[PDB]
């Protein structure tokens, strides 16, 4: 449904383009998938410690 | 030699192509990490350093 | 015919020749980002 | 979306089975019954139990150790059984100071535990006794036999071996919730961060291997239970498409592959080595090295 | 013994950890070894023997012992060749190895890939006793006990589709266990259907691998009571073959 | 080369991404657009650790250490050769799990088969996340994370567990060491019965799985049967390892005193907290 | 040269555009976090 | 006259051309990308 | 000696090639990690003695 | 003659002499190498 | 012995080769590292003593 | 006069001159490496 | 005796010949790590006591 | 007793043998590093005492 094949016999060159942004634009939607995940797991987590008790900032270090 | 070429004959040119990519593009980026991780050569350190703004 | 995709080679020429056009106006508006963040902000 | 195979849709249930004969007396098989709890992972039936000579020992043996510790902890409480709920987990039954080395200690002062473990050493040895000849009389492999033994080596060398080479039944655990895992962490503090043992990684390495193992092998049975993967005897005498499947899967995800029979010689023995090298571990401690971080230092995985 | 070396450094945890080290060298030969006993020689994509075998020989043959007097070689030709499939309906792809293999035909039909089956020996399993292991609960005297009784539900496919009621449940008798369902078509017919590729649902029992048309073709059982351990493999490789077709 | 049984096997589809583009073997391995990824991302963490190694100044490989930023960076993105190497080292190791759980996905739909094992793959990964990302990130810094040495991250769960006095005092952490205990026994026991199963006593023929439901009914009085032990092991894995994860999360974000006083609820109950006698007066 | 389009003949465009889109995101994803690295040149 | 890949001999040597035009290509860019480093900041 | 050719014979070139092209990457990062772990012979650090770039 | 790869004897010749150019190349520019790192920092 | 050729009669060649080459690769890496490991003969030392590199 | 290989007698003298012809050329050059060792740093 | 050649009627060659290179091979690193570790063994600690090294 | 031979009619001579050589290799490498633990039966350390290595 976002992945389509290109009629290339019977194909304008300006329907070429577009499928070739379209193409792209949803190989860049793949690879936000996996940075979207991260930085919402690193962001959600450090919110979570910011509503966490004081104590929580004020461990040792473990080195 | 002349006759490298046949190392078409020998490999499937796909599976080679993509090895080569992969290998090319870690390979910048290795080199790129290790001169980043030395200060001297570092060069938005460098040009810290030389415009002055942090 | 060596073709390991189902294309032709005309097909492939005009692909090429649209798949180069974008790639040069990607290319354009990623110099005059970097001549913005060079005039903004030197790292040479 | 699609059925995970981990609890049974349905269930069905006949006459109990009282196992097979072989050369087993059948006397000494109780009664079976069913319970339907116990029908949607696994087996509804709490099928014949063998009693024989062997079964009976280690019982009464293990329930005189369970007996006599609990008996010290009604001592330790002072008839009180409020007492006894608000410190159960810490009452301790120690064993006999240093002073007494491996004599036999007044009651009071280390005999209770020496009575104890003596009697639940008789038991596992029972017990063993009895793993072994149930699995003769069936005609089976004995292997359940020396997958025991090294768990046995590892409780043996906690208790026994390494209290007679250090000449004090002092050093050995005490019987207690809380109280053992105190021995537990002086052990390690008295002798130098445990962690540099180089058994001790290895028994952790074995520890989590066998728990990776066991998620593999699960997760690849119910993966292919589409084709009957679970009975794997019979896919090892007439192989299906099962173990073809798994094999492929994990060759082609790690370059190499096990068969239906050989997948249970990685499982035994993965789980055999932790207790293995935990064993010989701790036999060294106290005995040839008493400081570990020093000794890693010496051999090159400490800093210096 | 603490401090007590026999040469240098070495002392009885160097000689320990060292012996342990050589032991599970061993051990992982002996391990790698034992799990050579299937799929070896290897061979190329042509199905001739493969120039590279790999480190690891093949083991000296074991033999298993059935109850009936019939010997098993695992690592022999005639295990290899009793479970080899010919007249495979397969094409290459390419002329190099390490490519995928086009089916000619219809896959599903043909049993490659996802559907692909084992020529297992045409005999039914059966227990320590000599009595088959999978039987219909109408030849025994279970009963359910728990869960949902599917038996008079109707069958809908993945199309959203009946096509038919299950009559009849199949099941493991020395495990207690339910293994197939047997549904009657419209048409008459008689199907068995793995029970762990189904969900059976209050009014309904849904099998989402397979579409209506591919119900009427499942394979077969010769004997109406009794089921062959190929017809087990045929059948669920089939039913599980419809996930990618 | 091919094993004997195979090529009916390597047949196309079942790819998440790309087609046909990446759907071929190298060797025994199937590549996919995820398997291209993991070796990349692979290879990457793989020479970050050596040139890691190289900055150290030490080639043992039982002392290379690559440490996190210091506790005082927070969360940012610190200089490469203060912490940051750990970084962009921890970013390719996320990169190769989630690519070989997804290329384990793939294989799953090219063979037609369940998806049990990524799914049990990704309760690890959850396991490390949790250990590198989200209690670092809770704690308000990424230098709570462990480092990437094979003795120096022993030496900081050594000292994160002494952060709490006696970590075995922790109850999650009691409930996951026995879960894991409980594993290994019955990773025992499996192996042992279908071994015994498989290889009887000298002149006796194969014995049945009748035989080995006999066997541990009469050794204890109940048999879990093939399915319910397969089942059960998976769990007790998967059981395990997310109450280690638990006991993590729970330790200095809620709790930050001694688990060993936390355990003194039940003793300090009032209404036999002052009876005398006992262990605790 | 010329003769670059024949690489349409080695692989299929689609797949490979989808590919491209994402090594394209990732590597611009990597190089804003290397830049916030170094504070002379973190916007944020 | 072996051929693993099934390739002829004028379609290897048509594919190696066009490879070697490419690597060309690559490493003349490399070069230019050396002599301005080593001009900017000698490592030598 | 002239008939080295036959290990041809006895190895498949594509793997040989695959093998040999794994062994050369790793031992040639393998050599120039090694030397620029060692301040004396890191080119770096040479350099950035000699030009004074810290 | 002899042959577990399958491969005749003057295929391998010819694919010898190839990789011995290619070995001979690599082994060249090895040597030109050594000798400019022995001349700017020798290491005997 | 002029009979010892009778080897390649009771061992297959292929890994013959193949476990003499990784185990000559192992064994010359050995030997290195032992020497890499003695000041005394590890030839970076030397040179920077020698030629005072540092 | 047995074979587990399956080679014939001729064909493992031909391979033995082979395997001892490279076996004298690494020895060779071993012997080389020593004696240029032994005169640059003995250990006698 | 002079019947020893009777042990390859009883094991097969190949495996005897593989466990015994093994062993040699074991043996001869043990005997050579157990000389280096004693000073006065260690060849190398000799020469360079000997030629006047570090 | 001349009828000991009879053993090889009740135990396979293969498992007899293989058990036997590691047996003895085990007890015979435990004896030796036994007495290079005990400094008056150490052979290295009475040759060093006696020609004045260390
Ligand atoms: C789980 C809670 C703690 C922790 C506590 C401990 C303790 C306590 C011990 C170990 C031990 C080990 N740990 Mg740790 N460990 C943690 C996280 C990790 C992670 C990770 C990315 O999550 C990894 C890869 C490791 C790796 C390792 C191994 C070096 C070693 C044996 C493990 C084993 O066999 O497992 C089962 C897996 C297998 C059997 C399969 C094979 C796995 C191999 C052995 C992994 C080798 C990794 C290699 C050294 C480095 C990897 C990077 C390279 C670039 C490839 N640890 C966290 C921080 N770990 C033990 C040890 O000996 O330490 C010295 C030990 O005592
Ligand atoms: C501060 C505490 C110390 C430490 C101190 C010790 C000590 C001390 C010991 C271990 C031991 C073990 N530790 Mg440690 N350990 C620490 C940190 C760790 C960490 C970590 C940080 O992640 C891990 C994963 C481990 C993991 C492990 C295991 C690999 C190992 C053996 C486990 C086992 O099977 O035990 C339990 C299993 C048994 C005791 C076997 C029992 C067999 C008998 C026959 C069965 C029970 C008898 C009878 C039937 C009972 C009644 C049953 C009735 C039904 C009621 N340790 C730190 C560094 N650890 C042991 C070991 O081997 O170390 C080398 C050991 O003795
Ligand atoms: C490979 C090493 C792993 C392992 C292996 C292993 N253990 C094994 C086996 C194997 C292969 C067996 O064959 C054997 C077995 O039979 O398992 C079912 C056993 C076994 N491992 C056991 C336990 C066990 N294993 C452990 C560990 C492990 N065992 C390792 C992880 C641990 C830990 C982690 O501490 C424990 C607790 C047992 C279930 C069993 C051995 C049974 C035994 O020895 O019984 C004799 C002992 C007793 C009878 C003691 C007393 C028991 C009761 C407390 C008696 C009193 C109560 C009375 C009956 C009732 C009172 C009611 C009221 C009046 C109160
Ligand atoms: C139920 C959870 C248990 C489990 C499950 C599990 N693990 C799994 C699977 C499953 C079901 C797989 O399918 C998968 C697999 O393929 O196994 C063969 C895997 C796997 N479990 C592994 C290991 C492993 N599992 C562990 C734990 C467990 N895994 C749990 C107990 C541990 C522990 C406790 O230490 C380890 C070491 C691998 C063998 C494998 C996943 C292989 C993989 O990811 O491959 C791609 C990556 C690489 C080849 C290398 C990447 C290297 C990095 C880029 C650089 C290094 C970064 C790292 C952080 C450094 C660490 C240094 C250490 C000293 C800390
Ligand atoms: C009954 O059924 C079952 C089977 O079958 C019968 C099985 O086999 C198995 C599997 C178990 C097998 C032996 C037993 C033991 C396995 C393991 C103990 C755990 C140890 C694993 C250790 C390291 C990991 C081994 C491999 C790891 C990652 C993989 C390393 C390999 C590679 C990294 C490179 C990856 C290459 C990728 C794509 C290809 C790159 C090429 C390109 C272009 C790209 C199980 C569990 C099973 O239950
Ligand atoms: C340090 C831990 C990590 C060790 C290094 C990585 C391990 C994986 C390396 C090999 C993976 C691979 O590439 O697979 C292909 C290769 C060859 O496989 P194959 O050709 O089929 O061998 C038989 C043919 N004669 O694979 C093979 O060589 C087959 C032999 C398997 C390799 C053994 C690796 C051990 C895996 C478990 C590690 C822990 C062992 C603990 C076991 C305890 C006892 C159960
Ligand atoms: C790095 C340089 C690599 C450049 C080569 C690029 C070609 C793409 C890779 C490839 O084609 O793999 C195929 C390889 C050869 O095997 P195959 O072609 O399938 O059949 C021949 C058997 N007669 O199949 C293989 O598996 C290669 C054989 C591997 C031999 C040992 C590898 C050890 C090191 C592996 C990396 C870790
Ligand atoms: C750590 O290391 C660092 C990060 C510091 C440095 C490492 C760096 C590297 C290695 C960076 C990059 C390597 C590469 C290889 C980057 C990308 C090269 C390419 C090949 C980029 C391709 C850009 C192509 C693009 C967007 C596609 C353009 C096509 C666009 C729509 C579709 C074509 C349709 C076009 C209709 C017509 C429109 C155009 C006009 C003029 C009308
Ligand atoms: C700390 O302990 C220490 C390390 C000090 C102890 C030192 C120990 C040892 C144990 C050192 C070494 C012992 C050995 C055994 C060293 C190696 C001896 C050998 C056996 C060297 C072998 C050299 C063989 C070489 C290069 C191979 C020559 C073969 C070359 C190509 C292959 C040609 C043969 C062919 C090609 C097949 C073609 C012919 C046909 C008919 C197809
Ligand atoms: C710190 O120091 C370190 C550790 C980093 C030292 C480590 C160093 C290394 C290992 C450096 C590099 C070794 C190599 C091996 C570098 C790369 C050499 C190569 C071989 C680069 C190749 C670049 C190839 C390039 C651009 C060509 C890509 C080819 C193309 C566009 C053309 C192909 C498209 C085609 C041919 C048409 C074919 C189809 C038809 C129908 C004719
Ligand atoms: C710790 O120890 C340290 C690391 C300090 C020192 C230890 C060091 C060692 C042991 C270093 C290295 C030992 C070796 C043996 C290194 C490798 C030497 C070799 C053998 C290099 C081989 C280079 C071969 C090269 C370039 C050739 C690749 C071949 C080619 C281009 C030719 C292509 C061939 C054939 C195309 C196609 C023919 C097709 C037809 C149809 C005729
Ligand atoms: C109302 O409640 C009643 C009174 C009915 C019962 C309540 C009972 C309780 C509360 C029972 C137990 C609570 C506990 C806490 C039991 C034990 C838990 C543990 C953790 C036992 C751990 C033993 C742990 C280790 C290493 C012991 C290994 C023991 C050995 C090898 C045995 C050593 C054997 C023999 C030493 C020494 C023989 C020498 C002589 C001179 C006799
Ligand atoms: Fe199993």
């Amino acid at each position: 449904m976002f992945d389509k094949p290109f009629d290339y016999e019977n194909g304008s060159k300006f329907e070429m383009g577009i499928w070739i942004g379209r193409q792209m634009a949803y190989g860049a939607f793949l690879g936000s998938i996996p940075f979207l995940l991260g930085l919402g797991l690193v962001l959600g987590s450090y919110g979570l410690g910011l509503m966490l008790p004081e104590r929580a900032h004020q461990a040792p270090s473990p080195y | 030699m002349s006759k490298f070429y046949k190392i078409w004959l020998v490999f499937d040119p796909r599976r080679v192509f993509v090895a080569q990519g992969v290998f090319l593009f870690l390979l910048a980026v290795l080199i790129h990490l290790i001169l980043l991780s030395t200060p001297a050569f570092n060069w938005l350190t460098v040009a810290t350093a030389k415009h002055g703004y942090v | 015919d060596l073709s390991f995709t189902g294309l032709t080679d005309e097909q492939a020429q005009e692909l090429h020749a649209v798949y180069m056009s974008g790639l040069s106006a990607f290319i354009a508006v990623a110099v005059l980002a970097h001549l913005a963040v060079m005039i903004w902000r030197p790292w040479f | 979306a699609e059925y995970q195979n981990f609890f049974n849709q349905v269930q069905v249930a006949g006459a109990p089975e009282m196992g097979l004969k072989e050369d087993v007396d059948t006397f000494e098989r109780t009664p079976a019954g069913m319970f339907n709890i116990l029908g949607w992972m696994g087996n509804a039936q709490i099928g014949p139990i063998y009693l024989g000579i062997a079964g009976t020992v280690s019982l009464a043996f293990g329930a005189a150790w369970f007996f006599t510790i609990g008996v010290w902890y009604w001592y330790q409480a002072g008839f009180d059984p409020f007492i006894f709920m608000r410190d159960l987990f810490f009452f301790s039954l120690e064993p006999p100071p240093a002073e007494y080395g491996l004599a036999i200690a007044p009651l009071k002062q280390g005999g209770v535990w020496q009575i104890a473990s003596l009697f639940m050493a008789i038991s596992v040895i029972a017990w063993w006794v009895r793993v072994y000849t149930r699995a003769d009389q069936l005609g089976m492999g004995k292997h359940m036999a020396w997958a025991f033994l090294s768990a046995i080596w590892l409780w043996s060398v906690l208790g026994f071996w390494r209290p007679i080479l250090m000449g004090s039944w002092s050093v050995a655990p005490p019987y207690g919730i809380f109280s053992h895992l105190d021995w537990t962490n002086q052990f390690s503090l008295d002798h130098g961060n445990l962690f540099y043992n180089p058994f001790h990684g290895l028994s952790i390495a074995a520890l989590y291997g066998s728990a990776l193992l066991f998620a593999m092998h699960g997760a690849t049975i119910l993966a292919v239970t589409r084709f009957g993967g679970e009975r794997e005897l019979e896919q090892i005498v007439d192989r299906g498409t099962a173990s073809e499947r798994a094999a492929l899967f994990w060759r082609w995800t790690m370059g190499f592959n096990a068969t239906m029979e050989g997948i249970h010689r990685w499982a035994i023995w993965m789980a055999v080595m932790v207790t293995l090298t935990g064993g010989i571990g701790i036999l060294l401690s106290g005995t040839v090295v008493d400081n570990w971080y020093v000794w890693a230092q010496v051999h090159g995985y400490a800093p210096v | 013994m603490v401090g007590v070396n026999f040469f240098g450094d070495f002392d009885l945890a160097s000689l320990a950890i060292w012996s342990f080290w050589a032991f599970l060298a061993y051990l992982i030969y002996y391990l790698q070894t034992e799990n050579m006993r299937e799929g070896y020689p290897l061979e190329n994509d042509d199905g001739k023997l493969s120039p590279n075998q790999g480190p690891f020989p093949v083991p000296s043959p074991k033999t298993f012992d059935l109850a009936d007097g019939r010997k098993i070689v695992v690592p022999s030709v005639e295990n290899e060749e009793a479970h080899r499939r010919t007249d495979l309906a397969l094409e290459r792809t390419s002329v190099n190895e390490g490519y995928p293999f086009r089916p000619t035909g219809n896959p599903m039909l043909d049993g490659v890939g996802p559907a692909s089956w084992v020529p297992r020996r045409d005999e039914p399993e059966v227990d320590a006793h000599g009595h088959n292991k999978i039987q219909p609960m109408r030849k025994t005297e279970m009963k359910v006990s728990a869960g949902r009784d599917p038996r008079g539900m109707p069958v809908q496919a993945g199309d959203t589709e009946v096509v038919g009621k299950i009559v009849d449940m199949w099941v493991d008798i020395p495990e207690q266990l339910v293994r197939y369902l047997e549904v009657e078509l419209n048409s008459g017919k008689k199907k068995l259907l793995p029970m762990t590729m189904l969900k059976i649902w209050s009014d309904r029992v849904r099998v989402n691998a397979i579409t209506s048309d591919l119900f009427d073709t499942i394979p077969d059982i010769k004997s109406p009571d009794v089921v062959t351990k190929l017809e087990e493999d045929k059948i669920s490789a089939y039913v599980a073959g419809g996930y990618m077709y | 080369a091919l094993l004997s049984f195979e090529r009916k096997y390597r047949v196309p589809g079942g790819t998440l991404i790309g087609g046909s583009l990446f759907d071929f073997w190298v060797g025994p391995f199937y590549v996919g657009f995820f398997g291209v990824t993991t070796i990349f991302f692979a290879t990457l963490g793989f020479l970050l650790i050596l040139w890691g190694a190289a900055m150290q100044g030490t080639w043992n490989p039982q002392l290379i250490s690559i440490f996190p930023p210091p506790v005082e960076n927070g969360l940012n993105v610190a200089a490469l050769d203060k912490g940051g190497l750990w970084q962009v080292i921890t970013v390719c190791a996320t990169g190769a799990f989630c690519s070989w759980a997804l290329r384990e996905v793939e294989i799953c739909r090219k063979l037609g088969i369940g998806f049990h094992i990524p799914v049990a793959f990704s309760m690890a990964i959850f396991a490390y996340l949790t250990l590198v990302v989200i209690r670092p990130m809770m704690m308000g810094s990424w230098g709570y994370a462990f480092p990437y040495g094979i003795w120096t991250h022993l030496d900081w769960v050594s000292n994160t567990g002494y952060t709490y006095g006696n970590f075995h005092y922790n109850p999650f952490h009691m409930l996951g060491i026995s879960l894991f205990f409980t594993t290994a026994w019955a990773l025992a026991m499996h192996g042992a019965l279908v071994l015994s199963a498989a290889n009887p006593v000298k002149g006796k023929t194969m014995r049945t799985p009748d035989h080995e439901d006999t066997y541990f009914r009469d050794l204890m009085g109940y048999s879990v049967g093939t399915l319910g032990i397969h089942r059960l092991g998976l769990l007790l894995a998967l059981n395990a390892v997310f109450w280690s994860a638990c006991c993590m999360l729970v330790s200095g974000t809620i709790y930050f005193d001694l688990w060993s006083d936390w355990w003194y609820w039940w003793v300090n109950m009032p209404f036999w907290a002052d009876m005398a006698g006992g262990i605790n007066g």
